[PDB]
């Protein structure tokens, strides 16, 4: 369960990608600039942990 | 209201008996004091680390305890009460309590 | 009038081939002469622990002074995963206490006397090799989904607890290890996934199964119970709620007829309840040292699955 | 059982609980005045160590002789490294902290009894086997040590001080009935308010909290705050509540 | 006298583990 | 200005004292330094670490030290003050500062 | 006459709950009793390092013959985090030398002596549980991203050094574990950012703070100081270089007052001159063992803010 | 009469410095002073492994009673990578056995003696920061890639084994460090990588290269070779069949005459044959310890290029 | 004597190593 | 004696650390 030397680095790696190693996601679109063409993208997905804890992706 | 008995109680007699129990999946914490010139129980019952107990009573045989106090989110929904194993004219005492001492303090939960 | 003295036996079989079925270490056991090397006269120590999680159990052993032959025969096949089987007990009967393959071995005999070393796994070849792809659409019954990656594993099915009439939410897909794959599944189902001894046990976290196993001075008792945090961190809580999050610790005399995920009854004079078992350690000095099991026990809040 | 029993296991844990209110007693008053220095005389006294032995009052320089001492020893070692130097490097030298260990008596049947030796304070003088002399000196050891004090030891050649006592051994064998033999060990101690201004230096103390059970401390506690003692309730009470408030 | 020393390294892998394995809402 | 009390200080008597305390959530170190004619204390309040103190005044029974000071990044915004539990005459000494000695150095917080 | 003898003090509180304000353990040292279990005649071993770094600060503890009661109420509460201070001196005084919460807690009574096992953390709950969600544009002041980071993590403000008029170059988006951010707006910046003790320090590496501490044979020191490199590795140089890279080593006896982001005066008769402060550990043996404490300090080449 | 006695001798030397050629570490033994820092008559405790991999060999060594002026020439220059040399044998030669950068010191002297540290690297400055940025197209033959990425890194070729007519099936991008995007290499083609005492060492694995070292009781052999598994993990196979999988262990006297990729002639009275070097620990105690070298063989079943 | 404490080390780092890498058809 | 092993265990812990973190420009 958490007594094995691998399960302690598998729960290390599996937390360590959830604050970083962003690659894609779906969002849509809140601000656009027409000059320049750029976009203010609202990411929709989340998750909430058994702790009642919450987290939100902020406006890029 | 179906209600199954899922739990029992024993007291060793210590006038200020303090300990953790679990009911209904949801974990309590329960003081009992004893009084002198009343010669009776109190029992007192709150939340785990709790700075002061929710509910405070004094026990008696055949009387429910919990009756007026099923609208709080943290006090549980079953049904408690004392009763006598022995003669029914026996009072709750202080070493009379357990499954064979003479006094059944039990706990028991509706059927969801 | 005797007195009571340790006993064991140690066999080695042929090598484990995987196939298209499921792999029981028993029909490996007998060699291509016939009958196992069977080692029961010398001084052995090992250990071995057991749980309940993704990871394999393993087992640690030592033997001192072996013949050369028997050596010979292990120089050969290291290539390859041998069986093995443990077994041990007191003088009149010997429990099986671990089986799996030899994942390690080497030799060192400076001057005196030879040791030989041993790693041994619970089912790792299978459970780091199988691999699988698989898919289904919105709809699909949980209880299809789980029956199909445990066959792809290739393991017997120790004991299992279905999900009724579960559905899937969502589209889902499956590929790498099965073992992975299952052990996500747990998460996010509030579901147990672990081999032991060659067995699959798929239960649910929280709820325990009749008393198996009574603890008393009787019983080979050794020690009082104490009580151990059954992890070596902290969670934040609310303060799912049904999960776990207490133990004890207890320690008998050697017997292997337990399991990590059996259920055990506590008849001390202090402590007095059910529990479940969380882990399992086995430890043994034939001449000189300890013959004792110790077990990793926690408490449960569920209903009696 | 019945309660005659529980009348008697009373007695068992009450007089038996009274006994380290006395010792436990005893030792923490001991501490709790530094002002008391003990002194031990072993041999040296009439080859003119004597100058010093009057010095010794009855109150603050208490002094401890013994009915006889056999043998006393005195000892320091010194350590170096094992390995040769890179070469003048005479650093490699380590001083330890320096022994003494004697043997000594005590008799029920004492040739000398001067009154200023703290073993006879109130000795009678034509009885002296009444007197118990070797439970006085016991009674005094133990307080000794027992307390840490920083004894100071008169000795043929030399003077030493800062020296604390580690052992003692007593026994009272078939031979020499009516006496007991003493052994001793003692090793240096390199020790390193109201006071003057002038001689004051820069301190610290670290975070601190909460000073003792006060008007707010007793909340945490959930203590009921300490009534007022009215000596006045005119002047105080209109600014006290307006400018400190109340906890809550 | 190898119980002496089991006992320690047991310690340490402990400590590592914790310190692995701490917080966290998971 | 309606403020509570939240802190009490106490002094050992010795002449040189400095210590750290958390005050409002924000912490700061103090020193106490006792002048031999004036008989008072001295004390200097600044941020940790800091290169010199940043406010620096005379202690005094029943005055707001922080008054002309409440316009600074760097300094608490609540009410220190002095006051006797003795007799109101008593003026502040050496060793009579403390919850039960005499004087009673105490600092309130305002409510937000 | 006395002697120069340890004394010591440990404190055992309610359990922590993060709310909505900043953190302060000070205030839960009071059970529903009122005074707390303390306990101060009894065999202790303690062992607490700090350091300046994102992860907390930890330290073990180990008591022996603890009374049932007590244990009883650590049995209870093993699912919550409890409140502890620890406190350590000469015999006349006792300085705080450690505040945070349980991990961990083990009991094991084999046979003649208990002995009772914990692990403590400085703020690992807050730490490792602020989450954050927060976006800023181009042209915005670098001075208001750090204050409203800061806020978000619910610590004191030990110390800060703002940044001035910095501005931001591009835009910048932050999610995940407040703490984590912070850490690599550091690299960046050149900044060291590190809670201890509960106070949040925020500094600016090569520069250092007075003599707030004076290290000399009358000041307690053990031993000689001696010149030990700050980290395990060594860096390629162009032989941005105000950073640190050199340091020193010095011991103590033990004394609470100091923490790794102090600056410290080295009085000796071979080396002289100020340093930084890198890290700390603490020891403790009551009956038997050392009552020191070990600096590693760094050389500064910086302004001296 | 003599008798036989170890000796050895230690080497410092200037920082080294990477330029646009490659490193020898030769050239940097001189300090600015001339002669270089030597050290003989004092006693060490040292610990050397090799191997062929991608990570640098390292070695630990131990100095006793150092002189104040070598110790203060190493409290400067701890920003920078002093050369060191170590030689050893018996009393009428000494074979380098090591040679890289001095990665770590640290001093510690309580009383009575002082004990100075070292981690050492081989070449651990230029694998670990040798950027290349390359690219080729479908038709590229092989054997062009891999000189070039070569002449990347800035090492010395101690020995290659070039492709023949090898040619790219696609197109190709390498970036970061040049070490892993050649140690990639090595696993699509079955070639050997690994730098050591500054030479770079590229072969192909199963295959192996004269008797250039006989091992037997004239030869200082220290007991009898046993089977030792290469590996501490078995792996799956098919039953490149060319891979190793298989080994042996002897030890010897020490001899820095030796290196990983090698090849050695086992005369014994049990085992008889040609192995691989796969491994090496060289160990040694002036004063008091042992002086002896450990080699891991592995069996061979390739062509003998 | 640390020859005794040493083996007891490498052991560790030994099961540490088969713990980390184990299996697999790499 | 357990001074001793802790020392032990303190140097492989090191020669970990030096390990994991070597070289590299950042």
């Amino acid at each position: 369960y958490a007594d094995r030397y691998d399960a302690a680095f598998g729960i290390y790696i599996s937390r360590f990608l959830r604050n970083n190693v962003h690659t894609n996601i779906r969002g849509k679109v809140v601000g656009v600039n027409y000059s320049g063409p750029s976009v203010d993208v609202q990411p929709m997905a989340y998750t909430e942990f058994p702790s009642g804890t919450t987290d939100r992706y902020p406006v890029i | 209201r179906t209600v199954v008995r899922t739990f029992d109680f024993e007291l060793s007699g210590y006038p200020d008996e303090t300990f953790r129990v679990v009911l209904d999946s949801v974990t309590y914490e329960l003081r009992f004091m004893w009084n002198e010139r009343d010669e009776s129980w109190f029992m007192s019952l709150g939340d785990i680390g709790a700075q002061r107990p929710t509910i405070t009573s004094k026990l008696t045989c055949y009387s429910d305890i919990l009756a007026p106090y099923r609208y709080l989110d943290n006090v549980p929904d079953g049904n408690l009460y004392l009763w006598p194993l022995g003669d029914i004219r026996t009072r709750a005492g202080r070493f009379n309590i357990g499954p064979l001492k003479g006094i059944q303090m039990t706990y028991s939960s509706l059927i969801e | 009038m005797r007195a009571m003295e340790r006993t064991y036996t140690l066999v080695i079989g042929r090598p484990v081939v995987i196939g298209e079925k499921p792999v029981n270490i028993e029909k490996f056991a007998n060699t291509s002469k016939g009958d196992a090397y069977e080692i029961k006269d010398l001084h052995i120590e090992f250990n071995v622990k057991k749980d309940n999680s993704k990871e394999p159990n393993k087992g640690y052993v030592t033997v001192y002074n072996l013949s050369d032959e028997v050596v010979n025969y292990l120089s050969v096949n290291q290539r390859e995963s041998l069986a093995v089987m443990l077994h041990a007990g007191y003088n009149g009967d010997e429990k099986l206490i671990f089986s799996g393959t030899v994942e390690y071995v080497e030799d060192d005999f400076p001057e005196e006397t030879r040791t030989t070393k041993f790693i041994l796994g619970d089912g790792t070849l299978n459970l780091t090799t199988a691999t699988t792809a698989r898919s289904y659409r919105k709809g699909t019954p949980v209880n299809s989904v789980l029956n199909d990656l445990i066959a792809d594993l290739k393991l017997p099915k120790g004991r299992v607890i279905d999900f009724g009439n579960q559905t899937l939410q969502t589209s889902m897909a499956f590929t790498g290890n099965a073992s992975q794959n299952l052990a996500n599944l747990a998460k996010n189902t509030g579901s147990t996934f672990s081999v032991q001894d060659g067995a699959v046990y798929w239960t649910k976290e929280g709820s325990r199964f009749n008393v198996m196993f009574e603890i008393s001075e009787e019983g080979g008792m050794v020690g009082t119970p104490t009580p151990k945090q059954p992890s070596s961190s902290k969670k934040l809580i609310k303060a799912h709620d049904i999960k776990e999050d207490v133990g004890m610790t207890v320690s008998t005399l050697l017997n292997g007829a337990i399991l990590p995920e059996s259920t055990v009854y506590l008849n001390t004079r202090y402590h007095k309840g059910f529990y479940k078992v969380a882990e399992l350690t086995h430890r043994g000095g034939y001449e000189t040292g300890d013959w004792i099991t110790e077990l990793g026990l926690v408490e449960t809040r569920g209903e009696l699955i | 059982i019945s309660p005659a029993q529980q009348a008697q296991a009373d007695k068992r844990a009450r007089d038996a609980a009274a006994a380290k209110r006395k010792q436990d007693t005893e030792v923490s008053n001991a501490k709790s005045r530094e002002d008391i220095q003990y002194t031990m005389f072993v041999s040296g006294l009439r080859r003119g160590r004597l100058n010093e032995f009057e010095r010794k009052n009855r109150t603050d320089d208490l002094a401890i002789l013994f009915d006889s001492v056999t043998t006393h020893t005195y000892t320091k070692d010194y350590n170096k490294s094992s390995y040769a130097v890179e070469s003048k490097a005479s650093d490699h030298v380590t001083t330890q902290d320096g022994k003494f260990t004697f043997s000594g008596t005590v008799t029920d049947s004492p040739y000398l009894i001067d009154p200023r030796n703290m073993i006879d304070r109130d000795t009678d003088k034509e009885n002296p086997m009444l007197a118990r002399r070797p439970a006085k000196a016991i009674e005094i050891l133990e307080l000794i040590a027992d307390s840490h004090q920083l004894v100071t030891l008169v000795t043929e050649d030399n003077i030493l001080s800062n020296y604390v006592i580690t052992s003692f051994q007593v026994d009272r064998s078939s031979e020499a009935g009516s006496s007991i033999n003493v052994q001793v060990t003692l090793e240096e101690f390199r020790f390193k308010r109201t006071s003057d201004p002038k001689k004051a230096k820069n301190a610290n103390t670290g975070t601190k909290q909460t000073a003792e059970d006060g008007a707010v401390d007793d909340s945490a506690k959930q203590k009921r705050q300490t009534p007022y003692i009215g000596k006045n309730a005119e002047t105080k009470e209109r600014w006290e509540n307006a400018a400190i408030g109340t906890t809550d | 006298l190898r119980n002496m020393v089991r006992a320690v390294v047991d310690e340490n892998n402990q400590f590592n583990f914790n310190m692995l394995i701490q917080g966290g809402p998971n």
